[PDB]
């Protein structure tokens, strides 16, 4: 319907945790936009002040958000994320409220993650903190994740069962998931040779061995029915031999050049 | 802003020390610990005398964090000569933590200490170095001893499994940190190294970029010198 | 010298390719020990090895 | 006449053109060298007999074309390089 605060909220409430809709809660979100114009024309300088328009602002953005987790579209979710943090920081969290922005924020974190834009990832940890004024419960899945991906027990992750619990999170959480068994998946082919399907399960982040066949494929290791680590891993192991020799030297006519002109 | 930046050389040795502190604590954070620690160990050097003091202790309390967080143990002595030795003192409490491998004394140090690090600006990079705590000493131990059990590592850092440090060495192998490779042939960790670099052209290179980094200077040493006892003879003087 | 080497070593190399031609077609005398001394200059060949220089230069100049 | 870039020979090339067992020509291969055709050194454990020379030989059909084709390649690399050793080192260089 139509949507901003002090006179409308039903809309976040409409979308999860009532029944599954974002057809008047994403569809008529068109119209919210008019009275955003307004609300806009006043956090160019961040007071205290500006919190009065601020509050609505933010309303319309949080609706327009939620929508787009459910619909299991990134890009617009970005885009109106985007906005609430800023109208955040106007004394650095002058707004940490509402629990329809508690899913986003934990959702904004994992988000970074899943793109492995790192910077951000960072510039968000230290904006956010209302991980407890809105309290750990789907907020606390980056959080653990921080931790434990810093640390190297990826064992620990909590994100390879951070799928069970959700309010709209497991699609993050899957893409970011993938991100993981990636980064694993190329290293252990130079790690050692032929080793055992079942071995190659285990430690590869996998849940099956038919998720291993057509994953590993891609890869470049077990094209067939038997792994074929072994190309890559031998390449590695020997560093100090290798004399294409000419080719190698790279040219020691360049250096001698640079070397002789000033004398 | 570091980024876009490569900072020159013409403004005062004060201000360079200034430029350098600032850079090396933010970069850390993202782990990017080897471009920060030559910063930070430039930025002490630069840094003037007795005037320099206070700006001095606070960039020797990062500086001993952004060379832990490399894979590095700091010397033991540095935290103890500057006479700020009392607040070095948890500094060199992290630096042992790191050295045997072992997750309690470091996460105790962490909280207790947690109040005098916030306030140097230290303490989110403290946070990161929980990893290193665990990598300094499998890297310690490959390097020495190629070949060794993934069970002996477990032990020796107080891990929880042979998986948990085989992880270790997954995140490590692709940066080049511990550099070794894990066999699950019989299970052990096998390290790359091996030796006999001069029937190899390879280190005709090691040297050239060192003469070539080196040379750009050289025309730059000659070049500078001459101009302030210049500016002092076409100075008037009494 | 070196730079000129280069442009003399051109200019003599051209001259063996031409009397190699004229033997074959456009039919010339051939002189029999200028041929055997030509085999001699492709067989010798090896390939390249080391030769670097050292930081010190930098250091001295540093001192002044 | 066929290798510009190498000028090492395998005993197995030999042996089957010959159609002589492979022992025979590690032997015949040591008489080449005593003769003069060839010097090198023969270095059995890689199977290669090395030559750093070779005999003039009075004109042959295979071997003027040889020449050609090496000093082909050698004007085409002559100035590459010139370019090269020309275009650094600029304050001395006039």
């Amino acid at each position: 319907l139509q949507a901003a605060a002090g006179m409308y909220e039903q809309l976040k409430d409409e979308w999860n945790r009532k029944s599954p809709n974002l057809s008047k809660c994403g569809e008529e979100l068109g119209r919210l936009k008019l009275v955003l114009l307004e609300l806009n024309f006043l956090p160019t300088t961040g007071t205290k002040l500006t919190k009065q328009q601020l509050i609505l602002a933010r309303d319309i953005l949080e609706i327009g958000a939620q929508w787009s987790i459910l619909c299991k579209d990134i890009p617009s979710f970005e885009r109106y994320m985007a906005q609430l943090k800023c109208y955040y920081f106007d004394y650095k969290e002058q707004l940490p409220e509402s629990a329809y922005m508690h899913q986003l924020l934990g959702l904004n974190l994992l988000f970074l993650l899943s793109q492995n834009r790192v910077a951000e990832f960072h510039t968000e940890l230290e904006r956010l903190p209302a991980k407890d004024i809105q309290t750990n419960v789907y907020i606390k899945h980056p959080v653990s994740l921080e931790q434990y991906l810093m640390e190297g027990s990826y064992n620990k992750v909590f994100l390879a069962k951070g799928n069970i619990p959700a309010e709209s999170y497991t699609f993050f959480i899957d893409i970011l998931l993938d991100t993981i068994r990636d980064e694993i998946a190329g290293c252990i082919e130079k790690a050692y040779e032929k080793i055992l399907f079942a071995e190659a399960t285990r430690i590869l982040f996998f849940s099956t061995p038919k998720k291993m066949t057509d994953y590993a494929k891609k890869r470049g290791w077990l094209l067939g029915p038997n792994n074929y680590y072994s190309f890559a891993s031998q390449q590695q192991k020997p560093e100090d031999s290798t004399i294409p020799s000419t080719e190698l030297a790279r040219q020691v006519i360049e250096y001698a050049r640079q070397l002789e002109m000033i004398v | 802003l570091v980024s876009k930046s490569v900072f020159p050389e013409q403004a005062n040795n004060n201000e360079w020390a200034r430029y350098l502190y600032y850079t090396g604590r933010i970069k850390a954070i993202q782990l990017e610990y080897s471009e920060a620690r030559r910063t930070m160990t430039n930025a002490l050097r630069k840094a003037p005398q007795h005037t320099a003091v206070g700006f001095k202790q606070t960039v020797h309390k990062l500086l001993i964090v952004v060379e832990l967080l490399l894979g590095e143990i700091p010397d033991r002595l540095q935290f103890r000569q500057p006479s700020l030795k009392r607040s070095l003192m948890p500094y060199f409490l992290l630096t042992q933590a790191v050295r045997t491998g072992n997750l309690a004394k470091f996460n105790q140090v962490l909280d207790q200490f947690g109040e005098k690090f916030q306030t140097d600006g230290t303490y989110t990079l403290i946070i990161r170095l929980r990893h290193n705590v665990i990598k300094t000493g499998v890297r310690m131990i490959s390097l020495s001893y190629s070949r060794i059990s993934l069970a002996d590592i477990a032990q020796k850092l107080q891990l929880d499994s042979p998986e948990d440090a085989e992880f270790i060495v997954a995140k490590a192998i692709r940066d080049g940190v511990i550099e070794a490779s894990i066999n699950h042939e019989k299970g052990y960790v096998q390290s790359k190294e091996m030796i006999d670099i001069y029937s190899t052209r390879e280190p005709q290179l090691a040297f050239h970029q060192r003469i070539s980094f080196c040379l750009d200077i050289h025309n730059m040493s000659v070049k500078a010198m001459r101009f302030p006892p210049k500016s002092y003879n076409k100075d008037l003087e009494s | 010298n070196q730079v000129h080497g280069l442009k003399g070593l051109n200019s003599k190399l051209l001259d063996i390719r031409t009397y190699l031609e004229k033997v074959a077609s456009g039919k010339l005398p051939i002189n029999h020990h200028i041929i055997y001394q030509l085999q001699d200059v492709f067989n010798l060949l090896p390939d390249a090895s080391l030769q670097e220089f050292v930081k010190a230069f930098y250091l001295k100049t540093n001192d002044q | 006449t066929r290798p510009a870039n190498h000028r090492q020979l395998t005993f197995e090339e030999i042996a089957k053109s010959a159609k002589i067992t492979v022992n025979k020509v590690e032997l015949l291969v040591m008489k080449a060298l005593s003769v003069g055709l060839v010097r090198g050194s023969i270095d059995e454990v890689d199977k290669r007999v090395h030559m750093t020379w070779v005999q003039p030989r009075v004109l042959d059909l295979q071997q003027i074309k040889g020449m050609k084709d090496r000093l082909e390649l050698w004007c085409t690399d002559v100035k590459s390089m010139e370019l090269l050793v020309e275009h650094q080192a600029q304050d001395i260089l006039t």
